[PDB]
């Protein structure tokens, strides 16, 4: 999956993951996908105008 | 064979003398391994004294093990029992009153620990109890000791799953160095059903003072109260507000003599479980003189190798706190006459509540939770069961209850959940 | 009436001792005479773990001391000691002073509730280099740290530092103590964009840090340092680099200016302090106690809000955490592989001392931060529409396969 | 207390409280905001209203313990002057003064 | 997937939060497989990707 922020097991608070936490972590600098564009994500990270 | 050496110390204003427990105890402790006792007790309880006894005692003989004792709840004093195990590295634990109550997180270098829980947990216990009865929580405040940022943070964590529809409405800090007031003027802004408190019995009097000044003593103001101040099992200030929550292990539920038996017993597991299996067991040897960095560390010493350990078969792993991870609590309501009347009682996972309805504070007010049955049709109401998994009700839904037939019986019977 | 109102303290030479002496005696000319009388007590620190506070308590809280001051042992051993007597002196609520503490270890209040110091935290030291990102303009930077409450206390510093701006946290890098090798994050470091970094660590770690550092040629231009006073001192020096900015605290190695400082600070905070009424002494003997001394938060609060700006030290004013304010350091340069002064920093504003600015690489100036990344990895996930997945075929990568319209 | 409503009016403050006392004129007070602020479609807020005086020694127990209760966030006054200054010094003690 | 988060967010929605939970996939392909073998009588997913 895209990847959701979720409870990171007995943490219990992390990074949304998948291919935007790669995206936080770095290891892909920029996200080319059909990602809907959401305000829960959009504080963590910027957005381009919506295709 | 091994012959360890150990010592164990009752401090008391209640009788009993460690002679009687010391003989028991090696009679309970003699099959199963090798063990010599020395027992010792003092009065009334000092930062001085007991460093000084402690290391008094331990420097005299070899001794590589021991428990603490106590008829008083004072809660500096396992800070400082506390400082004395982080420079000699030697075992030590408690059974009773204070030295059971919490204390802050422990060093990096191990230290003496049988009286933390996770606070966080112990708030997930009380969460059970508002989650039978409490939401939308009043106040929780870090006014006082250990963790006032800790506690915190995990209210959020709590929060932060989302899994029900928690929310908060109070959240600030604060008392003695200014005007009680700021703090006041705040929490006279917040208007919710339950006051979540996180301070010292002695902070604690002084709060009860101002809880009926501020209106919180009144109907609709429940209080949630941890062994901060319920350690004071045998002494409450007048002036609590009572009927609100007060709740920490009940000495009635275990006996006091029964903990350090049970101990020596993780001791000898320890033992063999440590020197039987390749390992040696240093003696403590330097405590009272000079900066020698005493010889350095033991080297293997091994002392938390075992964290999760049983003894009679009684499952008494240990928490990060060294304490009972299966807690053995339960539930105790400051009563309307002074008593502490048994709420309930916790076993593992599930919270238990004694009594499924709520008690009527003092006399019934304004037609306050009016028993009222819906019959339950497609047209008007629809029931299915909570989810147990979760052990809550759906957020958009109500969480309901029933009575479980028992016409022919004298209980009216629980269809809860 | 005047009371003598005892004073007690810890310091490292009887010269120390008697300079003590001295200024308390100073102290009595200063403040009114009549409503108070000061009278001085110490100890010389002989190296003992734990009798050493069995006389503090022995002696000085069978003394009633009003306060205490503690400075750092002269002998050059051990880290942290002071932390007994902070939870010794904690049943006694007695207000004490650290010198020489420069130290985050006791940073920790919630066990650590009646400590205190008149120098601000190797933490604090992120307050210059908010200032000095501010100057240059960069946003960019990277952090290493240390993991312990040292590190991760600097980390949250200087991030609720950037949490007024928008919050600054790419980068961050954690490693643990004691590690021998660490070139393995470095090349993860070379990836990313930002070229500025700044470290914090011990002296010991940060020999490995350089050591590591220096094999995959970090300190090259276009990158820039920055650190804290320990990572300069020591054995880091010999093995290590040039150009990188540098950080040492204003009259940290000098207590006596501290301690008279000290006490004309607290001599506000305990002779203001009589002005109020409902006072304790301090629990007199360590025997038949188990209660907390009423006053001591009160003169945790005054003593917070002394004020004093006027200072041997230099100005003095207490945040929150009871931390120093305003704290000056010395900025330092690797010149020549030796120590200089580039500049010094005092108050909240950098001052330029007239040495010419150096740098990795020898520029003058090189406030350039973004040299940037050519390729950019990008990511994907198998959505039909948008995206398809095919196996190269064969070796071939793909198909001269065409679209509907002629492509 | 027309102009008072039209000041609160004004500013849009639709919650309020009265606190009264004894003095002459108090209970057409009352009587004048009923009619005012019942004749109006708005669905503004009475809180409370307070009439208190000086009785034996207990007023400042009795005023304290009737005063704390309040929560709005607009209060219309009406006393003596003096008595304005004790009700305002109490006030400053419950922290009602407040921002 | 992002629905979730609309129906996290929707207490209103929780029963269908649950009821769609425990029935959810990891991809489309099998998402859109479900209704076409008919092991789920309906699926939930944005536009783009579905019509
Ligand atoms: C004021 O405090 C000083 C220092 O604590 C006291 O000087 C000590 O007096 C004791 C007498 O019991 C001597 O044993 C010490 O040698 C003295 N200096 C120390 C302790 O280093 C002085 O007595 C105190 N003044 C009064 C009036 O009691
Ligand atoms: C420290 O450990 C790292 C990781 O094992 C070493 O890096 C390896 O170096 C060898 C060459 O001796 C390469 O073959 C490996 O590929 C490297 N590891 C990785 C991640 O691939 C490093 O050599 C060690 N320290 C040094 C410099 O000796
Ligand atoms: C540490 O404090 C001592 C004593 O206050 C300082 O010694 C003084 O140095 C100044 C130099 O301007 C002399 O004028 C004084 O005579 C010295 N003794 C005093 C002030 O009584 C010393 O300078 C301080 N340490 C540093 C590095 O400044």
């Amino acid at each position: 999956k895209f990847g959701t922020q979720e409870r990171v097991n007995n943490s219990n608070a992390a990074a949304w993951n998948g291919m935007m936490g790669e995206l936080l972590s770095g290891q892909a600098d920029m996200i080319v996908a059909p990602l809907t564009i959401n305000n829960e994500r959009a504080q963590y990270i910027e957005f381009s105008k919506p295709f | 064979f091994p012959v360890l050496n150990i010592a164990v110390i009752l401090g008391r204003t209640r009788y009993i003398t460690e002679r009687d427990i010391r003989s028991l105890w090696t009679r309970d402790m003699s099959l199963d391994f090798d063990v010599n006792v020395v027992t010792l007790l003092v009065q009334q309880t000092d930062p001085k004294s007991i460093i000084t006894h402690v290391c008094d005692l331990m420097s005299g003989t070899k001794i590589h093990g021991v428990v603490f004792g106590d008829d008083t709840d004072q809660e500096a004093i396992a800070q400082i029992l506390d400082f004395v195990s982080s420079q000699t590295f030697i075992p030590i634990l408690g059974i009773h009153g204070g030295s059971s109550m919490i204390m802050a997180d422990k060093d990096e270098m191990s230290t003496f620990f049988q009286f933390g829980a996770s606070i966080k947990q112990q708030a997930t216990v009380m969460l059970n109890i508002m989650e039978e009865y409490d939401w939308h929580v009043f106040s929780v405040i870090t006014s006082n000791f250990p963790g006032y940022r800790d506690f915190i943070s995990f209210i959020k964590t709590t929060v932060d799953n989302s899994f029900v529809g928690w929310e908060v409405q109070n959240y600030i800090t604060l008392d003695t160095s200014y005007t009680d007031a700021q703090t006041l003027t705040q929490l006279k802004k917040i208007h919710s059903s339950v006051i979540l408190l996180y301070c010292s019995k002695d902070e604690a009097t002084y709060i009860f003072e101002e809880a009926r000044s501020l209106g919180l003593m009144g109907y609709g103001f429940v209080w949630i109260v941890p062994s901060l101040v319920t350690g004071n099992t045998d002494i409450i200030p007048y002036e609590f507000p009572s009927g609100l929550v007060s709740v920490s292990y009940d000495d009635w539920d275990y006996g006091i003599e029964a903990r350090v038996r049970d101990g020596l017993g993780i001791i000898t597991t320890a033992a063999s479980a440590m020197l039987e299996k390749h390992s040696v067991i240093p003696e403590a040897k330097t405590s009272c003189y000079g900066q020698n960095e005493r010889n350095d560390p033991p080297l293997h010493t091994l002392h938390n190798f075992m964290i999760n350990v049983t003894w009679d078969g009684k499952d008494l792993s240990f928490t990060e706190d060294g304490y009972q991870a299966n807690p053995k609590l339960v539930v105790l309501l400051l009563n309307m006459e002074r008593e502490w009347e048994k709420v309930g009682k916790w076993e593992a996972k599930s919270l238990n509540m004694k009594y499924p309805v709520w008690p009527r504070i003092d006399s019934d007010h304004d037609d306050n939770h009016l028993s009222i049955v819906t019959l339950e049709e497609a047209p008007f109401v629809i029931v299915e069961n909570i989810d147990y998994l979760t052990g809550t009700c759906v957020r958009n839904t109500v969480p309901c209850r029933k009575y479980f037939r028992l016409a022919n019986s004298t209980t009216e019977g629980t269809s809860v959940k | 009436d005047p009371k003598i109102v005892n004073i007690g303290a810890v310091l490292s030479t009887k010269k120390h001792e008697q300079i003590f002496r001295e200024a308390v005696n100073q102290a009595n000319k200063r403040h009114f005479t009549r409503k108070i009388q000061l009278n001085a007590t110490s100890v010389t620190h002989r190296p003992n773990a734990i009798q050493m506070a069995l006389s503090v308590c022995e002696d000085l809280i069978s003394s009633q001391v009003y306060a205490i001051l503690v400075s750092h042992p002269p002998a050059p051993t051990d880290h942290l000691t002071p932390t007994p007597i902070s939870y010794t002196a904690g049943f006694y609520r007695i207000p004490v002073i650290g010198l020489t503490t420069r130290m985050s270890i006791y940073s920790d209040k919630s066990i650590h509730l009646s400590f205190l110091r008149t120098v601000p935290p190797y933490s604090h030291q992120a307050l210059v280099w908010f200032e000095m990102m501010r100057l240059f303009n960069w946003n960019h930077v990277i952090l290493i740290v240390s993991d312990d409450h040292e590190g991760r206390a600097a980390q949250k510093k200087l991030e609720t530092l950037l949490e007024e701006k928008e919050s600054k946290a790419d980068k961050v890098l954690q490693f643990e103590p004691g590690t021998k090798n660490l070139t393995a994050l470095l090349l993860e470091a070379k990836e990313l964009e930002a070229r500025v970094i700044i470290l914090s660590a011990s002296e010991d770690d940060a020999t490995a840090v350089y050591k590591s550092a220096a094999m995959l040629d970090m300190t090259g231009a276009g990158y820039v340092w920055l650190v804290g006073e320990r990572e300069i001192s020591g054995s880091a020096l010999r093995y290590a680099p040039d150009g990188i900015i540098g950080l040492q605290l204003i009259n940290g190695k000098n207590e006596s200016a501290h301690i008279s400082d000290a006490v004309a600070v607290v001599a506000q905070a305990i002779h203001e302090l009589f002005e109020m009424e409902q006072i304790t002494d301090p629990p007199r003997g360590c025997v038949g106690n188990t209660n907390i001394w009423k006053t001591g938060p009160l003169f945790k609060r005054v003593l917070m809000s002394s004020k004093y700006p006027d200072g041997v030290t230099g100005r003095i004013e207490f945040n929150e955490d009871g931390d120093r304010k305003f704290a000056q350091y010395s900025i330092m340069n690797l010149q020549n592989r030796k120590l200089v002064q580039v500049g010094i920093f005092d108050g909240s504003y950098i001052i330029q001392n007239d040495r010419k600015i150096i740098w990795p690489g020898g520029e003058t100036e090189r406030p350039q931060g973004y040299q940037m990344s050519t390729r950019l990895k990008i990511v994907t996930i198998h959505q039909e529409p948008f995206v398809y997945v095919r196996p190269t075929t064969s070796d071939g990568t793909c198909r001269e396969e065409y679209t509907i319209n002629g492509d | 207390a027309s102009v008072m409503l039209n000041i609160m009016e004004e500013y849009d403050w639709y919650i309020f409280s009265i606190v009264t006392t004894y003095f002459p004129g108090y209970q057409d007070f009352e009587n004048k905001v009923r009619s005012t602020i019942e004749n109006s479609f708005v669905g503004w807020e009475l809180e409370e209203v307070i009439h208190l005086d000086m009785s034996l020694d207990d007023i400042d127990s009795k005023i304290q313990n009737q005063l704390k209760k309040l929560q709005s966030p607009v209060i219309l006054l009406y006393c003596t002057k003096e008595e304005a200054t004790y009700i305002f010094e109490v006030a400053h003690s419950v922290g009602l003064t407040g921002y | 997937s992002s629905v979730d988060i609309y129906f996290r967010r929707q207490v209103e929605l929780s029963t269908m939060y649950r009821h769609m939970e425990k029935h959810n996939y990891e991809s489309a392909a099998e998402a859109i497989q479900a209704v076409r073998d008919n092991k789920l009588h309906a699926f939930i997913w944005d536009s783009a990707v579905l019509e």
